[PDB]
């Protein structure tokens, strides 16, 4: 008996994992399923044909966008997330045909799912969005629009949301990919929202992608080095905190990507401030602090300008 | 840069 054809049978497997669940018969049923997708999907071609991509989209709503530390049935969730990673992944996906289906109501939903406690299901909401940023470009300002006010939400009102770090690693990778000269909303949004989440008292959980961001932004247009530079040195812990280490390593990182001339500009409030970590009761802030004379371009920076920068740093050397 | 994820260049129209 001719069990249909290859198309056909796609279908039909992808419907089957609608069915949300021998209890661990049909578990497995629709496990062996997703597998066996996985490696069609890969290592065929032209075999995602216009039917298969709303029965796609479809099967991963029906599976994802749900109420919500790690998952229950996580194994049965991680070869849907692997499966649709492959899905936008593969040569004959066609976002033409995709936004039919992948829209503003399916990204909308996808950004909630980051409030998720499971790390290991934030790391494939990280990578499936990037993905999606990538590949239509008709959804690329909705994005951002969306993670900004998430970000606006976390900073101004009910300061909570388990995937701050994964949206910033996405940004890194859009900030890092910015065109010649920078949008005037892109520098609104580096001083008025990435700036400000300097400030929340969980910035250890997500600083690392935080500064990464700061200092690609830089890296671009050096212009907003005397804003950026100012706003850390004002959002910096006027109290003798521990958490000065993340400063002084954000502030390290834009120094290596400084340029002389905006250098000149911020160099006085910003050695008063690290001369204030030279003198600290915390071992670790000085320590850190001290550690900035072995770079070799913050040296011939304060070279050109010794002649102010070294009265602050040893005031009892200078009259 | 460990967790840098690939650069998404801006050369679409908004």
């Amino acid at each position: 008996v001719p069990p249909a054809d290859q198309e056909k049978l796609f279908i039909q497997k992808l419907r089957q994992c609608c069915v949300l669940f021998s209890d661990l018969k049909w578990k497995e049923v629709k496990r062996a399923a997703l597998s066996e997708m996985v490696e069609y999907i890969t290592h065929n071609r032209n075999v995602i044909t216009e039917p298969i991509y709303p029965e796609v989209v479809h099967m991963f709503a029906v599976n994802m966008f749900r109420t919500l530390t790690l998952e229950a049935a996580w194994p049965h969730l991680q070869l849907v997330y692997e499966f649709f990673l492959r899905f936008l992944e593969s040569p004959d996906f066609q976002p033409n045909i995709a936004k039919k289906y992948i829209d503003q109501k399916f990204v909308l939903q996808l950004l909630e799912l980051f409030d998720s406690e499971d790390p290991r299901e934030r790391d494939f909401l990280k990578t499936t969005l990037h993905r999606i940023y990538g590949k239509f470009l008709g959804l690329r300002a909705y994005i951002r629009k969306q993670i900004n006010n998430i970000f606006y939400r976390f900073i101004y009102e009910t300061e909570h949301h388990n995937g701050i770090a994964e949206l910033l690693e996405i940004l890194g990778s859009i900030i890092n990919g910015f065109a010649l000269p920078l949008k005037e909303e892109h520098k609104i949004f580096l001083l008025k929202v990435l700036l400000p989440l300097h400030k929340v008292k969980s910035l250890s959980v997500y600083h690392p992608q935080l500064a990464y961001c700061v200092v690609q932004f830089l890296e671009k247009d050096s212009t907003l080095t005397e804003p950026v530079v100012m706003a850390l040195l004002k959002y910096w812990p006027k109290t003798h905190s521990p958490k000065e280490v993340m400063f002084l390593n954000e502030l390290e990182e834009i120094l290596d990507v400084i340029e002389p001339s905006e250098f000149v500009k911020i160099m006085e409030p910003l050695f008063r401030q690290l001369a204030k970590c030279v003198s600290s009761p915390h071992f670790q802030v000085a320590e850190r602090a001290l550690y900035y004379w072995n770079n070799e371009y913050i040296m011939s920076l304060i070279s050109d300008n010794a002649a102010k920068i070294l009265p602050i740093m040893f005031p009892s050397l200078y009259r | 840069p460990h967790f840098a994820m690939p650069p998404i260049h801006e050369d679409h129209l908004e």
